[PDB]
Protein backbone atom coordinates (compact mmCIF):
# COMPACT_ATOMS: atom_id res chain seq x y z
CA UNK A 1 0.00 0.00 0.00
CA UNK A 2 1.69 2.90 -1.27
CA UNK A 3 1.87 6.51 0.44
CA UNK A 4 1.22 10.28 -0.93
CA UNK A 5 3.04 12.65 1.67
CA UNK A 6 2.30 16.38 1.94
CA UNK A 7 4.92 19.14 3.29
CA UNK A 8 2.15 20.47 4.79
CA UNK A 9 -1.33 21.91 4.40
CA UNK A 10 -0.61 26.18 4.17
CA UNK A 11 -4.31 26.53 2.76
CA UNK A 12 -7.77 25.80 3.51
CA UNK A 13 -8.39 22.99 0.93
CA UNK A 14 -10.86 20.21 -0.29
CA UNK A 15 -8.73 17.18 -0.91
CA UNK A 16 -9.91 14.69 -3.24
CA UNK A 17 -8.19 11.04 -3.53
CA UNK A 18 -10.13 9.46 -6.72
CA UNK A 19 -13.50 9.18 -5.75
CA UNK A 20 -13.17 10.08 -1.66
CA UNK A 21 -12.65 13.74 -0.56
CA UNK A 22 -11.73 14.98 2.69
CA UNK A 23 -11.86 19.13 3.88
CA UNK A 24 -8.75 20.46 5.33
CA UNK A 25 -7.66 23.38 7.40
CA UNK A 26 -5.47 26.18 7.17
CA UNK A 27 -2.42 24.95 8.94
CA UNK A 28 -4.35 21.91 10.04
CA UNK A 29 -1.33 18.70 11.02
CA UNK A 30 -2.31 17.13 7.64
CA UNK A 31 1.03 15.04 6.31
CA UNK A 32 -0.93 13.24 3.14
CA UNK A 33 -2.66 9.95 2.35
CA UNK A 34 -1.83 6.08 3.08
CA UNK A 35 -2.66 2.81 1.90
CA UNK A 36 -3.12 3.93 -1.95
CA UNK A 37 -4.03 0.32 -3.40
CA UNK A 38 -1.60 -0.58 -5.89
CA UNK A 39 -2.30 -1.53 -9.22
CA UNK A 40 -4.42 1.15 -10.69
CA UNK A 41 -3.73 5.01 -11.72
CA UNK A 42 -5.03 7.58 -8.81
CA UNK A 43 -5.62 11.33 -9.28
CA UNK A 44 -5.68 13.56 -5.97
CA UNK A 45 -7.26 16.83 -6.89
CA UNK A 46 -7.76 19.99 -4.86
CA UNK A 47 -10.53 22.79 -4.37
CA UNK A 48 -9.08 25.76 -2.28
CA UNK A 49 -11.62 26.78 0.17
CA UNK A 50 -11.14 30.71 -0.51
CA UNK A 51 -11.70 30.60 -4.20
CA UNK A 52 -13.23 27.31 -6.01
CA UNK A 53 -12.20 28.84 -9.33
CA UNK A 54 -8.65 26.45 -8.22
CA UNK A 55 -9.62 23.14 -9.12
CA UNK A 56 -7.02 20.87 -10.32
CA UNK A 57 -4.90 17.70 -9.67
CA UNK A 58 -2.45 14.92 -10.60
CA UNK A 59 -2.65 11.11 -12.18
CA UNK A 60 0.12 9.09 -10.77
CA UNK A 61 0.69 5.73 -10.13
CA UNK A 62 3.30 5.14 -7.21
CA UNK A 63 5.19 1.62 -8.67
CA UNK A 64 6.50 4.28 -10.88
CA UNK A 65 8.12 6.54 -8.15
CA UNK A 66 7.45 8.23 -4.39
CA UNK A 67 5.59 11.26 -4.79
CA UNK A 68 4.60 13.96 -2.30
CA UNK A 69 2.64 17.07 -2.30
CA UNK A 70 4.02 20.66 -1.18
CA UNK A 71 2.54 23.85 -1.17
CA UNK A 72 4.12 26.73 -3.56
CA UNK A 73 3.30 30.32 -2.18
CA UNK A 74 4.45 31.83 -5.01
CA UNK A 75 2.16 29.76 -7.67
CA UNK A 76 -0.44 29.50 -5.09
CA UNK A 77 -0.99 25.43 -5.68
CA UNK A 78 -0.36 21.90 -3.77
CA UNK A 79 2.05 20.63 -6.24
CA UNK A 80 3.01 16.79 -6.89
CA UNK A 81 7.01 16.35 -7.00
CA UNK A 82 9.09 12.92 -6.91
CA UNK A 83 11.37 12.39 -3.92
CA UNK A 84 14.49 10.51 -5.75
CA UNK A 85 16.18 9.50 -2.39
CA UNK A 86 14.22 6.25 -1.71
CA UNK A 87 15.40 6.39 2.58
CA UNK A 88 14.60 9.53 2.73
CA UNK A 89 11.41 9.53 1.32
CA UNK A 90 10.39 5.50 3.60
CA UNK A 91 11.88 7.82 6.50
CA UNK A 92 9.42 10.54 6.19
CA UNK A 93 6.21 8.95 5.41
CA UNK A 94 7.57 6.37 8.72
CA UNK A 95 7.49 9.55 10.93
CA UNK A 96 4.47 10.86 9.29
CA UNK A 97 2.67 7.53 9.90
CA UNK A 98 3.75 7.31 13.42
CA UNK A 99 2.61 10.31 14.50
CA UNK A 100 -1.13 9.40 12.03
CA UNK A 101 -0.76 12.60 10.63
CA UNK A 102 -2.35 10.91 7.51
CA UNK A 103 -5.74 9.82 5.89
CA UNK A 104 -6.28 6.52 5.05
CA UNK A 105 -7.39 5.95 1.46
CA UNK A 106 -10.91 4.62 2.56
CA UNK A 107 -11.41 1.95 0.12
CA UNK A 108 -14.52 -0.55 1.06
CA UNK A 109 -12.88 -4.04 0.51
CA UNK A 110 -16.46 -4.97 -1.50
CA UNK A 111 -15.99 -1.97 -3.37
CA UNK A 112 -14.78 -2.33 -6.91
CA UNK A 113 -15.57 1.40 -7.77
CA UNK A 114 -12.10 3.02 -8.67
CA UNK A 115 -11.26 -0.14 -10.47
CA UNK A 116 -14.56 -0.16 -12.66
CA UNK A 117 -13.40 3.27 -13.38
CA UNK A 118 -9.91 3.04 -14.25
CA UNK A 119 -9.62 -0.37 -15.71
CA UNK A 120 -8.67 0.44 -19.49
CA UNK A 121 -6.84 3.61 -17.90
CA UNK A 122 -2.87 3.31 -18.15
CA UNK A 123 -0.24 6.05 -16.85
CA UNK A 124 1.60 5.64 -20.14
CA UNK A 125 -1.46 6.65 -22.35
CA UNK A 126 -2.34 9.45 -19.63
CA UNK A 127 1.24 11.19 -20.28
CA UNK A 128 0.67 10.91 -23.89
CA UNK A 129 -2.49 13.22 -23.21
CA UNK A 130 -0.58 15.45 -20.78
CA UNK A 131 2.45 15.97 -22.32
CA UNK A 132 5.20 17.15 -19.61
CA UNK A 133 7.92 14.45 -20.17
CA UNK A 134 10.23 15.70 -16.68
CA UNK A 135 7.39 14.25 -14.77
CA UNK A 136 5.89 10.81 -13.95
CA UNK A 137 2.30 12.24 -13.03
CA UNK A 138 0.24 14.48 -15.18
CA UNK A 139 -1.53 17.91 -14.15
CA UNK A 140 -4.90 18.54 -15.13
CA UNK A 141 -7.11 21.50 -14.65
CA UNK A 142 -10.79 22.63 -14.84
CA UNK A 143 -9.60 25.13 -17.46
CA UNK A 144 -7.30 23.38 -19.81
CA UNK A 145 -8.52 23.30 -23.37
CA UNK A 146 -8.24 19.89 -26.02
CA UNK A 147 -6.27 20.33 -29.16
CA UNK A 148 -9.81 19.74 -30.70
CA UNK A 149 -11.31 23.21 -28.95
CA UNK A 150 -7.91 25.08 -29.78
CA UNK A 151 -8.34 23.99 -33.28
CA UNK A 152 -12.19 26.00 -33.52
CA UNK A 153 -4.52 28.43 -27.55
CA UNK A 154 -1.38 27.38 -25.48
CA UNK A 155 -0.11 23.86 -26.68
CA UNK A 156 2.01 23.13 -24.41
CA UNK A 157 -1.17 22.78 -21.60
CA UNK A 158 -3.28 21.01 -23.69
CA UNK A 159 -5.08 17.56 -23.56
CA UNK A 160 -4.23 16.08 -26.65
CA UNK A 161 -7.02 13.52 -26.88
CA UNK A 162 -7.94 12.07 -29.83
CA UNK A 163 -9.61 13.96 -32.37
CA UNK A 164 -13.08 12.98 -33.60
CA UNK A 165 -14.71 14.95 -35.71
CA UNK A 166 -18.06 13.20 -37.54
CA UNK A 167 -18.13 15.78 -40.45
CA UNK A 168 -14.08 15.31 -41.41
CA UNK A 169 -12.40 13.64 -44.51
CA UNK A 170 -10.92 11.56 -41.49
CA UNK A 171 -14.60 9.97 -40.80
CA UNK A 172 -16.09 10.18 -44.49
CA UNK A 173 -14.54 7.94 -47.24
CA UNK A 174 -14.84 9.85 -50.39
CA UNK A 175 -17.97 7.85 -52.09
CA UNK A 176 -19.26 6.62 -49.15
CA UNK A 177 -20.57 9.96 -47.95
CA UNK A 178 -24.09 8.45 -46.97
CA UNK A 179 -22.93 5.40 -45.79
CA UNK A 180 -20.38 6.05 -43.59
CA UNK A 181 -22.18 9.36 -42.04
CA UNK A 182 -25.12 7.47 -40.98
CA UNK A 183 -23.14 4.14 -40.07
CA UNK A 184 -19.84 5.06 -38.01
CA UNK A 185 -18.51 1.27 -38.61
CA UNK A 186 -15.72 2.39 -40.60
CA UNK A 187 -14.02 5.36 -38.46
CA UNK A 188 -14.73 3.23 -35.55
CA UNK A 189 -13.32 -0.19 -36.68
CA UNK A 190 -10.70 1.45 -39.27
CA UNK A 191 -9.62 4.73 -38.75
CA UNK A 192 -10.14 4.43 -34.74
CA UNK A 193 -9.83 1.17 -33.72
CA UNK A 194 -7.08 -0.47 -36.06
CA UNK A 195 -5.69 2.81 -37.34
CA UNK A 196 -4.95 5.10 -34.08
CA UNK A 197 -5.87 3.18 -30.82
CA UNK A 198 -4.49 0.06 -32.03
CA UNK A 199 -7.00 -1.81 -29.81
CA UNK A 200 -10.59 -1.44 -27.89
CA UNK A 201 -8.23 -1.31 -24.54
CA UNK A 202 -6.38 2.06 -25.81
CA UNK A 203 -10.17 3.72 -26.77
CA UNK A 204 -11.37 2.62 -23.51
CA UNK A 205 -8.92 4.16 -21.73
CA UNK A 206 -9.21 7.54 -23.38
CA UNK A 207 -12.87 6.99 -23.27
CA UNK A 208 -12.49 6.91 -18.60
CA UNK A 209 -10.02 9.41 -18.62
CA UNK A 210 -11.86 11.88 -20.58
CA UNK A 211 -14.97 11.22 -18.03
CA UNK A 212 -12.95 11.06 -14.94
CA UNK A 213 -11.35 14.62 -15.92
CA UNK A 214 -15.11 15.66 -16.46
CA UNK A 215 -16.23 14.43 -13.63
CA UNK A 216 -12.77 15.64 -11.25
CA UNK A 217 -12.30 19.14 -12.67
CA UNK A 218 -15.72 19.85 -14.64
CA UNK A 219 -13.15 20.21 -17.84
CA UNK A 220 -15.61 20.98 -20.60
CA UNK A 221 -13.16 19.14 -23.29
CA UNK A 222 -13.17 16.33 -21.69
CA UNK A 223 -16.69 16.02 -21.91
CA UNK A 224 -16.82 16.58 -24.95
CA UNK A 225 -14.23 14.06 -25.98
CA UNK A 226 -16.33 11.02 -23.79
CA UNK A 227 -19.36 11.81 -25.64
CA UNK A 228 -17.87 11.91 -28.68
CA UNK A 229 -16.50 8.29 -27.92
CA UNK A 230 -19.75 7.41 -26.60
CA UNK A 231 -21.53 8.28 -29.65
CA UNK A 232 -18.78 7.04 -32.14
CA UNK A 233 -19.57 3.59 -30.71
CA UNK A 234 -23.21 4.04 -30.62
CA UNK A 235 -23.63 5.25 -34.13
CA UNK A 236 -21.85 2.62 -35.50
CA UNK A 237 -23.63 -0.80 -36.98
CA UNK A 238 -20.86 -2.88 -36.79
CA UNK A 239 -19.30 -3.41 -33.19
CA UNK A 240 -17.24 -6.50 -31.95
CA UNK A 241 -20.00 -7.77 -28.95
CA UNK A 242 -17.09 -7.82 -26.39
CA UNK A 243 -17.18 -3.81 -27.23
CA UNK A 244 -20.89 -3.45 -26.36
CA UNK A 245 -20.80 -5.75 -23.45
CA UNK A 246 -17.73 -3.66 -21.46
CA UNK A 247 -19.11 -0.03 -22.60
CA UNK A 248 -22.42 -1.10 -21.15
CA UNK A 249 -20.41 -1.75 -17.97
CA UNK A 250 -18.10 1.36 -18.40
CA UNK A 251 -20.90 3.50 -18.74
CA UNK A 252 -22.71 2.31 -15.98
CA UNK A 253 -19.46 2.90 -13.25
CA UNK A 254 -19.90 6.32 -14.68
CA UNK A 255 -23.31 6.96 -14.67
CA UNK A 256 -23.52 5.21 -11.22
CA UNK A 257 -20.26 7.21 -9.65
CA UNK A 258 -21.81 10.45 -11.58
CA UNK A 259 -22.83 13.44 -8.31
CA UNK A 260 -26.62 13.14 -8.70
CA UNK A 261 -26.07 17.36 -8.57
CA UNK A 262 -23.91 17.16 -11.20
CA UNK A 263 -25.67 15.11 -13.72
CA UNK A 264 -27.20 18.99 -15.84
CA UNK A 265 -23.57 19.88 -16.67
CA UNK A 266 -21.98 16.67 -17.40
CA UNK A 267 -24.56 15.09 -19.46
CA UNK A 268 -25.45 15.76 -23.24
CA UNK A 269 -29.29 15.26 -23.14
CA UNK A 270 -28.57 14.78 -27.26
CA UNK A 271 -25.95 11.66 -27.00
CA UNK A 272 -27.62 10.02 -24.16
CA UNK A 273 -31.02 10.25 -26.02
CA UNK A 274 -29.44 8.95 -29.58
CA UNK A 275 -27.43 6.31 -27.68
CA UNK A 276 -30.03 4.85 -25.74
CA UNK A 277 -32.95 5.22 -27.97
CA UNK A 278 -32.00 6.22 -31.84
CA UNK A 279 -29.26 4.24 -32.31
CA UNK A 280 -27.98 1.21 -33.55
CA UNK A 281 -27.02 -0.12 -30.06
CA UNK A 282 -30.10 1.56 -28.45
CA UNK A 283 -30.51 -2.27 -27.27
CA UNK A 284 -27.17 -3.31 -26.34
CA UNK A 285 -26.69 -0.91 -23.36
CA UNK A 286 -28.94 -2.61 -20.73
CA UNK A 287 -27.12 -1.60 -17.60
CA UNK A 288 -26.43 1.73 -18.77
CA UNK A 289 -30.36 2.10 -19.62
CA UNK A 290 -31.33 0.88 -16.43
CA UNK A 291 -29.02 3.17 -14.37
CA UNK A 292 -29.78 6.00 -16.73
CA UNK A 293 -33.69 5.81 -16.68
CA UNK A 294 -33.40 5.12 -12.52
CA UNK A 295 -30.93 7.90 -11.96
CA UNK A 296 -32.02 10.83 -15.18
CA UNK A 297 -35.33 10.32 -16.11
CA UNK A 298 -35.49 14.08 -16.75
CA UNK A 299 -33.09 14.27 -18.86
CA UNK A 300 -34.49 11.64 -21.08
CA UNK B 1 -25.42 32.24 -41.40
CA UNK B 2 -29.03 31.97 -41.91
CA UNK B 3 -30.21 33.56 -45.08
CA UNK B 4 -33.22 35.71 -44.53
CA UNK B 5 -34.86 39.20 -44.78
CA UNK B 6 -32.38 41.05 -43.17
CA UNK B 7 -29.46 39.93 -45.67
CA UNK B 8 -31.10 39.75 -48.75
CA UNK B 9 -29.26 41.92 -51.02
CA UNK B 10 -26.20 39.67 -50.39
CA UNK B 11 -27.93 36.98 -52.85
CA UNK B 12 -27.24 40.21 -55.59
CA UNK B 13 -23.63 40.94 -54.83
CA UNK B 14 -21.01 39.92 -56.73
CA UNK B 15 -19.96 36.73 -54.56
CA UNK B 16 -21.26 33.74 -56.57
CA UNK B 17 -23.85 31.65 -55.05
CA UNK B 18 -26.33 28.65 -56.05
CA UNK B 19 -30.20 28.17 -54.15
CA UNK B 20 -30.40 24.00 -53.98
CA UNK B 21 -33.99 22.93 -53.59
CA UNK B 22 -34.55 19.22 -53.43
CA UNK B 23 -38.39 19.49 -53.25
CA UNK B 24 -39.27 17.87 -56.93
CA UNK B 25 -36.15 15.42 -56.24
CA UNK B 26 -38.32 12.26 -55.34
CA UNK B 27 -41.41 12.10 -56.40
CA UNK B 28 -44.18 9.22 -56.06
CA UNK B 29 -48.07 8.83 -56.86
CA UNK B 30 -49.97 7.18 -53.61
CA UNK B 31 -52.43 4.65 -55.60
CA UNK B 32 -54.58 1.28 -54.17
CA UNK B 33 -52.88 -2.38 -54.77
CA UNK B 34 -55.23 -5.11 -56.14
CA UNK B 35 -55.01 -6.41 -52.65
CA UNK B 36 -56.36 -3.09 -51.15
CA UNK B 37 -52.62 -2.21 -49.95
CA UNK B 38 -50.92 1.17 -50.72
CA UNK B 39 -47.94 1.53 -53.09
CA UNK B 40 -45.65 4.26 -54.20
CA UNK B 41 -44.77 4.50 -58.08
CA UNK B 42 -42.19 7.42 -58.34
CA UNK B 43 -41.58 9.63 -61.20
CA UNK B 44 -38.91 11.48 -62.95
CA UNK B 45 -37.45 14.51 -60.28
CA UNK B 46 -34.97 16.96 -60.53
CA UNK B 47 -32.90 19.13 -57.80
CA UNK B 48 -33.07 22.73 -58.72
CA UNK B 49 -29.79 24.96 -58.05
CA UNK B 50 -29.84 28.36 -59.44
CA UNK B 51 -27.80 31.22 -59.41
CA UNK B 52 -29.93 33.90 -58.08
CA UNK B 53 -28.17 37.10 -59.69
CA UNK B 54 -27.58 35.36 -62.87
CA UNK B 55 -30.55 33.43 -63.62
CA UNK B 56 -28.45 30.23 -64.86
CA UNK B 57 -30.24 27.07 -63.46
CA UNK B 58 -28.62 24.12 -63.42
CA UNK B 59 -31.81 21.55 -63.77
CA UNK B 60 -30.42 17.78 -62.86
CA UNK B 61 -32.78 15.40 -64.11
CA UNK B 62 -33.41 12.57 -61.33
CA UNK B 63 -34.41 9.59 -62.94
CA UNK B 64 -36.70 7.12 -61.63
CA UNK B 65 -33.61 4.35 -62.25
CA UNK B 66 -31.67 5.89 -59.05
CA UNK B 67 -34.40 4.82 -56.91
CA UNK B 68 -34.11 1.09 -58.13
CA UNK B 69 -33.80 -0.91 -55.26
CA UNK B 70 -32.83 1.22 -53.05
CA UNK B 71 -34.80 1.61 -48.99
CA UNK B 72 -35.57 5.06 -47.31
CA UNK B 73 -35.88 7.02 -50.49
CA UNK B 74 -36.53 9.85 -48.79
CA UNK B 75 -33.38 10.29 -46.84
CA UNK B 76 -31.77 8.68 -49.90
CA UNK B 77 -32.93 11.60 -51.99
CA UNK B 78 -31.24 13.99 -49.99
CA UNK B 79 -27.58 12.15 -50.18
CA UNK B 80 -28.06 11.81 -53.94
CA UNK B 81 -29.41 15.56 -54.41
CA UNK B 82 -25.58 16.33 -52.13
CA UNK B 83 -23.54 14.15 -54.51
CA UNK B 84 -25.38 15.79 -58.06
CA UNK B 85 -24.47 18.94 -56.50
CA UNK B 86 -21.09 18.50 -55.41
CA UNK B 87 -20.34 16.37 -58.72
CA UNK B 88 -22.06 19.92 -60.32
CA UNK B 89 -19.46 22.30 -58.28
CA UNK B 90 -16.63 20.12 -59.29
CA UNK B 91 -17.61 19.90 -62.89
CA UNK B 92 -17.29 23.78 -63.00
CA UNK B 93 -14.03 25.85 -63.16
CA UNK B 94 -12.47 27.29 -60.31
CA UNK B 95 -13.60 30.89 -60.76
CA UNK B 96 -17.60 29.91 -61.83
CA UNK B 97 -17.77 27.34 -58.58
CA UNK B 98 -19.83 29.22 -55.72
CA UNK B 99 -18.31 30.66 -53.11
CA UNK B 100 -22.21 29.96 -50.84
CA UNK B 101 -24.37 27.17 -51.37
CA UNK B 102 -27.93 28.59 -50.15
CA UNK B 103 -30.00 25.04 -48.81
CA UNK B 104 -34.34 25.82 -48.84
CA UNK B 105 -34.64 22.71 -46.85
CA UNK B 106 -32.42 22.09 -43.36
CA UNK B 107 -32.48 18.26 -43.92
CA UNK B 108 -30.19 19.41 -46.92
CA UNK B 109 -27.26 20.62 -44.26
CA UNK B 110 -25.72 17.83 -43.25
CA UNK B 111 -26.06 15.38 -46.47
CA UNK B 112 -24.54 18.62 -48.40
CA UNK B 113 -21.55 19.77 -45.80
CA UNK B 114 -20.73 15.92 -45.96
CA UNK B 115 -20.12 15.67 -49.99
CA UNK B 116 -18.49 19.48 -49.85
CA UNK B 117 -15.70 18.39 -47.38
CA UNK B 118 -13.27 18.65 -50.56
CA UNK B 119 -14.50 22.49 -50.40
CA UNK B 120 -13.70 23.89 -47.48
CA UNK B 121 -14.15 27.41 -47.90
CA UNK B 122 -17.82 26.81 -49.96
CA UNK B 123 -20.41 27.98 -47.00
CA UNK B 124 -23.48 25.49 -46.68
CA UNK B 125 -26.29 27.91 -45.40
CA UNK B 126 -29.99 27.61 -44.50
CA UNK B 127 -32.36 30.46 -45.02
CA UNK B 128 -35.51 31.89 -43.00
CA UNK B 129 -37.21 32.67 -46.33
CA UNK B 130 -39.91 30.08 -47.57
CA UNK B 131 -39.16 29.90 -51.13
CA UNK B 132 -41.90 28.62 -53.68
CA UNK B 133 -39.15 26.62 -55.88
CA UNK B 134 -41.05 23.27 -55.61
CA UNK B 135 -43.60 25.17 -57.82
CA UNK B 136 -40.43 24.89 -60.67
CA UNK B 137 -42.16 21.47 -61.91
CA UNK B 138 -45.78 24.33 -62.88
CA UNK B 139 -43.35 25.74 -65.33
CA UNK B 140 -44.31 23.64 -68.99
CA UNK B 141 -41.03 23.38 -70.94
CA UNK B 142 -39.41 22.31 -67.04
CA UNK B 143 -41.92 19.93 -66.43
CA UNK B 144 -42.07 18.67 -69.89
CA UNK B 145 -37.92 17.89 -69.84
CA UNK B 146 -38.23 16.21 -66.34
CA UNK B 147 -41.24 13.74 -67.61
CA UNK B 148 -39.77 12.79 -70.94
CA UNK B 149 -36.38 12.25 -69.59
CA UNK B 150 -35.66 8.35 -70.13
CA UNK B 151 -31.94 8.57 -68.46
CA UNK B 152 -29.99 10.98 -65.80
CA UNK B 153 -29.81 14.62 -67.69
CA UNK B 154 -28.52 17.88 -66.86
CA UNK B 155 -30.30 20.62 -68.01
CA UNK B 156 -29.23 24.46 -68.66
CA UNK B 157 -31.43 27.23 -68.27
CA UNK B 158 -32.03 30.42 -67.66
CA UNK B 159 -34.93 31.15 -65.32
CA UNK B 160 -35.07 35.13 -66.38
CA UNK B 161 -35.39 34.45 -69.89
CA UNK B 162 -33.74 37.97 -71.03
CA UNK B 163 -35.28 40.13 -68.28
CA UNK B 164 -31.52 41.02 -67.12
CA UNK B 165 -31.56 42.98 -70.12
CA UNK B 166 -33.90 45.26 -68.88
CA UNK B 167 -33.89 44.53 -64.73
CA UNK B 168 -31.92 44.33 -61.85
CA UNK B 169 -31.18 40.44 -60.55
CA UNK B 170 -33.26 41.73 -57.19
CA UNK B 171 -36.20 42.86 -59.70
CA UNK B 172 -35.31 39.63 -61.60
CA UNK B 173 -35.64 37.31 -58.38
CA UNK B 174 -38.57 39.18 -56.85
CA UNK B 175 -40.17 38.94 -60.21
CA UNK B 176 -39.51 35.13 -60.68
CA UNK B 177 -40.72 34.06 -56.59
CA UNK B 178 -43.75 36.12 -57.36
CA UNK B 179 -44.85 33.72 -60.30
CA UNK B 180 -43.65 30.48 -58.79
CA UNK B 181 -45.61 31.87 -55.33
CA UNK B 182 -49.17 32.20 -57.53
CA UNK B 183 -48.21 28.87 -59.46
CA UNK B 184 -48.13 27.72 -55.60
CA UNK B 185 -51.26 28.30 -54.70
CA UNK B 186 -53.22 28.44 -58.07
CA UNK B 187 -51.66 27.46 -60.27
CA UNK B 188 -54.84 27.33 -63.09
CA UNK B 189 -55.22 30.68 -62.17
CA UNK B 190 -51.57 31.36 -62.46
CA UNK B 191 -51.19 30.50 -66.14
CA UNK B 192 -54.29 31.32 -67.29
CA UNK B 193 -53.15 34.99 -66.30
CA UNK B 194 -50.10 34.50 -68.20
CA UNK B 195 -52.11 33.28 -71.18
CA UNK B 196 -54.98 35.50 -71.02
CA UNK B 197 -53.73 37.69 -74.36
CA UNK B 198 -53.13 35.31 -76.73
CA UNK B 199 -50.79 38.02 -78.87
CA UNK B 200 -47.71 37.75 -76.25
CA UNK B 201 -45.98 34.80 -77.08
CA UNK B 202 -43.11 32.89 -74.85
CA UNK B 203 -40.06 32.52 -77.26
CA UNK B 204 -38.91 29.07 -78.21
CA UNK B 205 -35.50 29.69 -75.71
CA UNK B 206 -37.92 31.08 -72.74
CA UNK B 207 -39.56 29.86 -70.14
CA UNK B 208 -42.16 32.79 -70.18
CA UNK B 209 -44.01 35.60 -72.46
CA UNK B 210 -42.36 38.41 -73.47
CA UNK B 211 -44.01 40.87 -71.44
CA UNK B 212 -42.83 44.52 -72.23
CA UNK B 213 -42.13 46.45 -68.91
CA UNK B 214 -45.82 47.67 -68.30
CA UNK B 215 -47.03 44.20 -69.59
CA UNK B 216 -44.69 43.28 -66.20
CA UNK B 217 -46.13 45.49 -64.11
CA UNK B 218 -50.25 44.50 -64.86
CA UNK B 219 -48.92 40.52 -64.43
CA UNK B 220 -47.23 41.17 -61.33
CA UNK B 221 -50.28 42.78 -59.85
CA UNK B 222 -53.02 40.15 -61.01
CA UNK B 223 -50.14 37.85 -59.57
CA UNK B 224 -50.32 39.51 -56.07
CA UNK B 225 -54.29 39.43 -56.36
CA UNK B 226 -54.50 35.79 -56.83
CA UNK B 227 -52.39 35.40 -54.49
CA UNK B 228 -54.35 37.52 -51.80
CA UNK B 229 -58.11 36.12 -53.59
CA UNK B 230 -56.09 32.52 -52.39
CA UNK B 231 -54.90 33.53 -49.30
CA UNK B 232 -58.98 35.10 -48.92
CA UNK B 233 -60.24 31.91 -50.08
CA UNK B 234 -58.52 29.71 -47.59
CA UNK B 235 -59.00 31.71 -43.94
CA UNK B 236 -62.40 32.58 -45.04
CA UNK B 237 -61.19 36.18 -44.63
CA UNK B 238 -62.87 39.69 -46.71
CA UNK B 239 -59.67 40.67 -48.53
CA UNK B 240 -61.87 43.64 -50.22
CA UNK B 241 -61.69 44.96 -46.23
CA UNK B 242 -57.76 44.85 -46.17
CA UNK B 243 -55.04 47.78 -46.58
CA UNK B 244 -52.01 47.67 -48.74
CA UNK B 245 -50.07 47.58 -45.42
CA UNK B 246 -51.83 44.59 -44.47
CA UNK B 247 -51.83 42.93 -48.35
CA UNK B 248 -48.08 43.42 -49.05
CA UNK B 249 -47.16 41.57 -45.66
CA UNK B 250 -48.84 38.63 -46.61
CA UNK B 251 -46.93 38.15 -49.96
CA UNK B 252 -43.94 38.71 -47.56
CA UNK B 253 -45.47 36.77 -44.62
CA UNK B 254 -45.84 33.82 -47.73
O1 LIG C 1 -45.40 26.76 -68.08
S1 LIG C 1 -44.62 27.26 -69.16
O2 LIG C 1 -43.61 26.43 -69.75
N1 LIG C 1 -43.89 28.59 -68.64
C1 LIG C 1 -44.57 29.46 -67.70
C2 LIG C 1 -45.83 29.94 -68.31
C3 LIG C 1 -47.11 29.61 -68.17
C4 LIG C 1 -47.85 30.41 -69.07
C5 LIG C 1 -46.97 31.18 -69.70
O3 LIG C 1 -45.70 30.93 -69.25
C6 LIG C 1 -45.76 27.72 -70.46
C7 LIG C 1 -47.09 27.40 -70.27
C8 LIG C 1 -48.01 27.66 -71.28
C9 LIG C 1 -47.60 28.23 -72.47
C10 LIG C 1 -46.27 28.58 -72.66
C11 LIG C 1 -45.38 28.33 -71.64
F1 LIG C 1 -44.10 28.73 -71.79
Amino acid sequence: MNTVPFTSAPIEVTIGIDQYSFNVKENQPFHGIKDIPIGHVHVIHFQHADNSSMRYGYWFDCRMGNFYIQYDPKDGLYKMMEERDGAKFENIVHNFKERQMMVSYPKIDEDDTWYNLTEFVQMDKIRKIVRKDENQFSYVDSSMTTVQENELSDPAHSLNYTVINFKSREAIRPGHEMEDFLDKSYYLNTVMLQGIFKNSSNYFGELQFAFLNAMFFGNYGSSLQWHAMIELICSSATVPKHMLDKLDEILYYQIKTLPEQYSDILLNERVWNICLYSSFQKNSLHNTEKIMENKYPELL
Amino acid sequence: GAMNSSNYAELFNNDIKLFVDDTNVYRVTVHKTFEGNVATKAINGCIFTLNPKTGHLFLKIIHTSVWAGQKRLSQLAKWKTAEEVSALVRSLPKEEQPKQIIVTRKAMLDPLEVHMLDFPNIAIRPTELRLPFSAAMSIDKLSDVVMKATEPQMVLFNIYDDWLDRISSYTAFSRLTLLLRALKTNEESAKMILLSDPTITIKSYHLWPSFTDEQWITIESQMRDLILTEYGRKYNVNISALTQTEIKDIILGQ
